[PDB]
């Protein structure tokens, strides 16, 4: 009752609690520690933990050392660490060695470490053992087996299944590496250890090692960093190339991009020489793709055109991919997509898109749009959307025949069965922009001299031809489920083109637009109507409302 | 995405060898090693069984001193 | 012995270590006389388990047809012991080759 | 769809990952796709095993549990590759006949290995040693699985029972 009253008094009033008042109560606590009643000892230990967290005098510190020895005897008597008395004794000793300058015997501390060593794996018991270990580390007491404890914590780091235990072991291992003095060979062994565990069977273990090396890169001195950072960059490039986990690969890219500015000029020059080496070794396609990805990451990290020779080599590789980027090319589709992403990044970072060489790059982008891969087609569509705005700012603007060919490529992408939603929306926006440009220039439909259809043109204008192609693609039903989103995007683009085009052109293309629209509109009160068919019918109704607003 | 794109896997040792400068390979001393990565942990019973086999060999070597 | 084998100390009121091989009870114990760090024990699962205190671990286990009742180490040979059995027999054993 | 593959109304992160692995297996094999199209898992829970390990227990309705018992081997062979170093085991929900429920849970854990026997040893002082003797058809992979089986069974049923193979001395 007295202990509970005292606990309530200090836990309720903090201003009333003073150092001078409780100095008389401390001997009653050291006398109550010897009590056989477990509740009495536990309440005494709560109050004693609070009083150690509070500041006191030298005599009170001596009584605290007495309490520490009695608590150590309690720990020896308690047979399991799961026991509440043993747990509260561990809390007491952790708070004692945290907030008191007095220390126990090293043999006693070693004994407590030996008891709490198995607890570091199990999630139920790990927190208190790690509290004790963190207190010992922060007070920096030197023990013979603390190095083996650190090895155990790095094993827990790599292999443990629990994220919280991995994080706390990471904190303990980091504190041990930063604070505790070690041999140079031991430190080099630890760094080679981290680099080796970057290639680990468990993706969670790899990610934990990556967070540890992230802390190393952030808090490390640059002089000590660079000698490690060479092998770090090599291994991180290996992970970003060869790891099965896309999250791990993205984290490797992020870690490399974070380590690049902190790296010294010599390390950046070595990395740029390596980038030039993988880019020049163009015999292996995946090797060149890894070089191009590394060059793009280095450009995004350090800035555009930091190394003019490396930028020129990457541009030459991209030009080689554009020269061989048609259907049936030897280059991989993933390599072509990576080259397209690098070219998009270079066009974003540079004004070189206006040049005639980048006009050949845009021709290669048109070839990449003709390429059957969906990701490459989407990248080419994004490049075409950029070049739509950049074409007026370009030295040589895109021709009307080139715009018609781009619209034909967009129509081919729409008529393709499988298309991404973002790619379909991009194609609809590009078709709307091309229709607006054709309406502004009054450009008629263009037929190539080399490739003649042999009949009269169905539509007089290029915008009318695009609208007729969109209507035909919407009306086509070879794969109704796959092309449903394409038909919805084509209906939206037809509404946009009806809004953009002139009223006479809208009146001319109204029949062609309504012909795909009347297909869903003809079916009324269908017994089994598809949800995609109903959505297409709603889009066709919206397009018909837009057409009725345009023309009475 | 590049992470979504598949690897044609290339070895880290292959990249270090394809690096032309031997000075770079000398500077990347932490990369060169005896491959000290951890194995996946065994089940606890199996690991204890291996530890007990090791203890058996140590005990036999200690007690064969009395044979003379 | 008992449910688990425990190594104690006379200066400590609770067991110093737990040496049990699995979840089986242990009936009888015997310390080696010469190599004093070796222990042997009998279990109710027809098992004889050796222990070494330098490694602080249960060294090896043998399973026989019936339960062994008692064990005695040779005073003159550190690596031989006799086990009494329910076979109506006793068996003389070399520790190195069981 | 992972939400369609999972029978639960609210997916979890691990449930969504497992359903994505199921969809990957269905895309890989059409016969396995035909098997997994009616098959759905009701819940997932992750059970602690000593040594820091954690195992997956996936709780499936009974006639779908029959389908997973029919298709266990390929599914666990795919899931051990997909989810790293984690023992995945399929059980049903048996809401609580408690002895029969616990016996069904035991058989579901030790599937597809037979239970040779069950024994209880009463010691002096009231101690009990409860043992389950398993079949020795596929000995090597059971040996790694024994402490996982014991931990999952102790967590689910509240009874600690030793598992052992009587054929091999351990």
């Amino acid at each position: 009752f007295a202990l509970d009253l005292l606990r309530n008094v200090i836990t309720r009033h903090r201003s009333f609690l003073t150092v001078s008042h409780l100095e008389g109560f401390i001997p009653f606590l050291r006398d109550s520690l010897l009590s056989e009643n477990e509740g009495v000892v536990i309440s005494t230990l709560r109050i004693l933990i609070t009083l150690i967290r509070l500041d006191f005098s030298d005599e009170s510190s001596e009584i605290f050392k007495n309490c520490a020895r009695k608590v150590l005897n309690i720990i020896k008597v308690s047979p399991s660490t799961s026991s509440e008395l043993c747990q509260m004794g561990l809390k007491f000793l952790s708070a004692f060695i945290r907030h008191t300058d007095s220390t126990l015997k090293d043999t006693a501390l070693s004994y407590v470490l030996g008891r709490v060593l198995p607890d570091l794996n199990e999630p139920s018991r790990q927190g208190l053992a790690f509290n004790f270990l963190k207190a010992l580390v922060s007070k920096h007491i030197m023990l013979p087996e603390l190095y083996d404890i650190a090895d155990t914590t790095r094993e827990i780091m790599v292999t443990n299944h629990s994220k919280e235990i991995r994080d706390v072991s990471r904190s303990v291992y980091y504190q041990f590496l930063m604070e505790y003095d070690q041999s140079k060979g031991r430190l080099e062994k630890q760094f080679k250890f981290m680099v080796d565990n970057l290639q680990y069977p468990t993706e969670s273990g790899r990610q934990s090692v990556m967070e540890l090396i992230n802390l190393i890169i952030t808090k490390a001195n640059p002089a000590l960093l660079s000698k490690l950072s060479s092998s770090f960059f090599l291994a991180l490039v290996n992970v970003s190339f060869n790891d099965d986990a896309p999250r791990c690969r993205e984290m490797a890219s992020v870690l490399i991009s974070t380590m690049l500015p902190k790296l010294e000029n010599k390390d950046l020059e070595i990395v740029e020489k390596y980038i030039a080496a993988w880019l020049k070794q163009v015999d292996n396609a995946s090797f060149l793709n890894l070089g191009l990805r590394t060059y793009k990451v280095y450009l995004k990290s350090i800035g555009f055109e930091h190394t003019i020779e490396l930028d020129e080599l990457a541009i030459k590789r991209i030009r080689y991919i554009l020269s061989d980027t048609s259907v049936g090319s030897e280059h991989q589709w993933d390599l072509v997509y990576s080259a397209l992403n690098t070219f998009s990044s270079y066009m974003e970072a540079t004004e070189s898109v206006y040049k005639h060489g980048f006009k050949d790059i845009w021709d290669g982008i048109i070839t990449c749009l003709l390429y059957p891969h969906s990701w490459v087609r989407q990248s080419a569509a994004n490049l075409v959307h950029q070049l739509i705005a950049n074409k007026d700012k370009l030295e040589i603007s895109l021709t009307n025949l080139e715009i018609q060919t781009i619209a034909t490529r967009i129509l081919h992408q729409l008529g393709a069965p499988s298309i991404p939603e973002n790619l379909a929306n991009v194609s609809i926006k590009t078709l709307v922009n091309i229709s607006i440009l054709w309406k502004e220039q009054r450009t008629p439909f263009i037929m190539d001299v080399s490739k003649q259809t042999g009949e009269d043109l169905k539509y007089t204008t290029a915008i009318d031809y695009m609208v007729t192609r969109i209507g035909g693609i919407i009306r086509s039903d070879e794969h109704r489920m796959d092309s449903f989103m394409s038909k919805k995007a084509c209906i939206q683009l037809l509404a946009l083109l009806v809004q953009v085009l002139d009223e006479d052109e809208v009146i001319a293309e109204g029949e062609k637009i309504l012909l795909p629209l009347y297909g869903y509109l003809e079916t009324y009160y269908s017994r089994a109507v598809d949800e995609e068919q109903e959505e297409l019918r709603t889009l066709s109704n919206e397009c018909l409302k837009i057409l009725e607003d345009k023309l009475q | 995405n590049e992470y979504v794109l598949p690897s044609g896997k290339l070895s880290l040792t292959d990249m270090m060898n394809v690096i032309d400068d031997r000075q770079v390979i000398e500077n990347a001393n932490l990369l060169k090693g005896k491959s000290s990565t951890y194995e996946v942990p065994l089940p606890q019973r199996i690991q204890q069984r291996h530890d007990r086999k090791a203890a058996y060999e140590i005990s036999r070597q200690e007690v064969s001193k009395w044979n003379d | 012995g008992g449910a688990k084998i425990h190594l104690w100390d006379v200066n400590r009121l609770k067991p110093v270590s737990d040496l049990s091989w699995g979840a089986d009870n242990i009936t009888s114990l015997k310390f080696n006389q010469n190599e004093t760090d070796i222990l042997a024990s009998t279990g109710s699962d027809n098992s004889i388990v050796l222990y070494d205190l330098r490694t602080n671990s249960p060294t090896q286990k043998i399973v026989q047809t019936m339960r062994t009742n008692a064990i005695c180490w040779n005073p003159m040979e550190a690596f031989n012991f006799v086990t009494a059995n329910e076979d109506h027999n006793a068996y003389y054993y070399d520790m190195r080759n069981l | 769809a992972p939400q369609a593959k999972i029978l639960s109304q609210a997916p979890t992160e691990l449930e969504l990952q497992v359903a994505q692995a199921f969809v990957e297996l269905e895309n890989s094999s059409p016969e396995l796709k035909a098997e997994l199209r009616p098959l759905q898992f009701k819940s997932i829970r992750e059970i602690d095993v000593a040594g820091g390990k954690k195992a997956l227990a996936i709780f499936v309705p009974v006639p779908s549990l029959a389908g997973f018992h029919k298709v266990q081997t390929k599914l666990t062979r795919e899931l051990e590759k997909k989810f790293q170093d984690r023992h995945v085991i399929f059980l049903a929900e048996r809401r609580i006949t408690l002895t029969a429920v616990h016996d069904k849970i035991l058989e579901d854990l030790v599937f597809p290995t037979e239970i040779v026997g069950k024994r209880v040893r009463y010691l002096v002082g009231g101690n009990k040693i409860q043992k389950v003797l398993l079949d020795s058809k596929d000995v090597q992979q059971i040996d790694y699985k024994l402490e996982s089986f014991q931990a999952v069974y102790n967590k689910l049923t509240g009874k600690q029972i030793v598992f052992e193979i009587p054929s091999e001395t351990h």
